[PDB]
């Protein structure tokens, strides 16, 4: 298999400057001519948009700020300069030995200023209890960087199942992320607990920002 | 100026074959070097790679999934087809069909694969815990709790509030999809005017208000 190593995973990169992306192969992709690695970018939803190919070759209508390098195991995208529109991932993709294989991606950022999560706690409607079901959702929202950590806990202690967690794209307006973790029990377990807590570890701050209600 | 339009079946059933349909136009699968790929992105990830067919009848595959994979060309149609037998839940991504390896994608068709049949999902209205005065803030929500198959409409108040709505992915828990929105208005805001929250399963005809209301 040639297995690519794109680099870095994520990068940070404020508007107007610069971005560079490594792609690194195991064996070289080259006809010792012509070299077959090709960079996409894909905005969540799109499909991938290819914007160069075999190393260099820019494709049509693609913005002339994109440059391709490289030839044999290492090549590197540049953004220059990063547009507010340039915000995705991409992949790189040698196609010059079978089976065709693509990079793990890099997404691409916009940076801005550290933000602490509002966070807030929901108990269960009354509905959805008159249903015997129980969930408990802790929506923690708009928070920069995207690293964080969601701890539930039932009476001191870390209820772990029936979790679901779910995250938004960095947001277009402040580039912010979300995201909203749901705990899911039964009336019956629900009926037999006071404290639920949801506790939101993140940079922004030293201690676990903790949310809870008791009844 | 190449067409390349891929044609597959909505949902499907585990245990089935999956047979897929690339249509091209503007290129002739007979031109020394032509050929075709099938590609696929799993439901939200990387891009794999599944088989290729060349101008001279050779077939490449994915060495994984070729125990499940057959590419064949109809050059007098101007398609190709890949099938896959025994789809299980796993194969729920979206194939795209794409000439000689990387240069022309087409536009992808998403196949779904589930047990699991049009569920009308349940709103359920998330009201504040609340303690006040923390901020002249106030966060909302409604949970939309166990439907299939993808998608579902929601609005806040039939879309006149859309700042600081923030609508979650739809995560499929067992077999069944759940999704979340917050919304996040000013105290002048909430209680004194009513918020409500739109969903709509067009699955199903499905088309629910929830009024949002202090506890």
């Amino acid at each position: 298999d040639i297995v690519l190593t794109q680099s870095p995973g994520s990068l940070a990169v404020s508007l107007g400057q610069r971005a560079t992306i490594s792609c690194r192969a195991s064996e070289s992709v080259d006809d010792d001519g012509n070299s077959f690695l090709h960079w996409y970018q894909q905005k969540p939803g799109q499909p991938p948009k290819l914007l160069i190919y075999r190393s260099s070759n820019l494709i049509s209508g693609i913005p002339d700020r994109f440059s391709g390098s490289g030839s044999r195991t290492d090549f590197t995208l540049t953004i220059n300069p990063v547009e507010a529109d340039d915000v995705a991932t991409y992949y790189c993709q040698q196609s010059n030995e079978d089976p065709l294989t693509f990079g793990a991606g890099t997404k691409l950022e916009i940076k801005r200023a550290d933000a602490a999560p509002t966070v807030s706690i929901f108990p269960p409607s009354s509905e959805q209890l008159t249903s015997g079901g129980a969930s408990v959702v802790c929506f923690l929202n708009n928070f920069y960087p995207k690293d964080i950590n969601v701890k539930w806990k039932i009476d001191g202690s870390e209820r772990q199942n029936g979790v679901l967690n779910s995250w938004t794209d960095q947001d277009s307006k402040d580039s912010t992320y979300s995201m909203s973790s749901t705990l899911t029990l039964t009336k019956d377990e629900y009926e037999r607990h006071n404290s639920y807590t949801c506790e939101a570890t993140h940079k922004t701050s030293t201690s676990p920002i903790v949310k809870s209600f008791n009844r | 100026q190449v067409q390349l339009q891929e044609s597959g079946p909505g949902i499907l059933q585990p245990s089935q074959t999956l047979s897929l349909t690339c249509s091209f136009s503007g290129f002739s699968l007979s031109t020394y070097g032509m050929g075709v790929s099938w590609i696929r992105q799993p439901s939200g990830k990387g891009l794999e790679w599944l088989a290729h067919i060349f101008w001279d009848g050779d077939k490449r595959y994915n060495p994984s999934l070729k125990s499940r994979l057959k590419i064949s060309k109809d050059t007098s149609n101007n398609q190709v087809f890949l099938k896959i037998t025994s789809v299980d839940t796993a194969d729920t991504a979206t194939y795209y069909c794409v000439q000689e390896g990387y240069i022309y994608w087409g536009q992808g068709t998403s196949v779904t694969v589930s047990s699991a049949k049009t569920t009308a999902p349940s709103v359920y209205p998330l009201a504040p815990v609340c303690g006040d005065t923390t901020g002249s803030s106030v966060t909302l929500g409604c949970l939309v709790k166990g439907y299939f198959p993808e998608p579902v409409t929601l609005t806040w108040n039939s879309g006149s509030l859309s700042s600081g709505v923030h609508t979650f992915p739809a995560v499929l828990q067992s077999d069944l999809y759940t999704l979340s929105s917050s919304v996040t208005v000013t105290s002048s805001t909430w209680p004194s005017q009513s918020i409500t929250c739109n969903v709509a399963h067009p699955a199903s005809s499905t088309k629910v208000d929830k009024k949002i209301e202090p506890r």
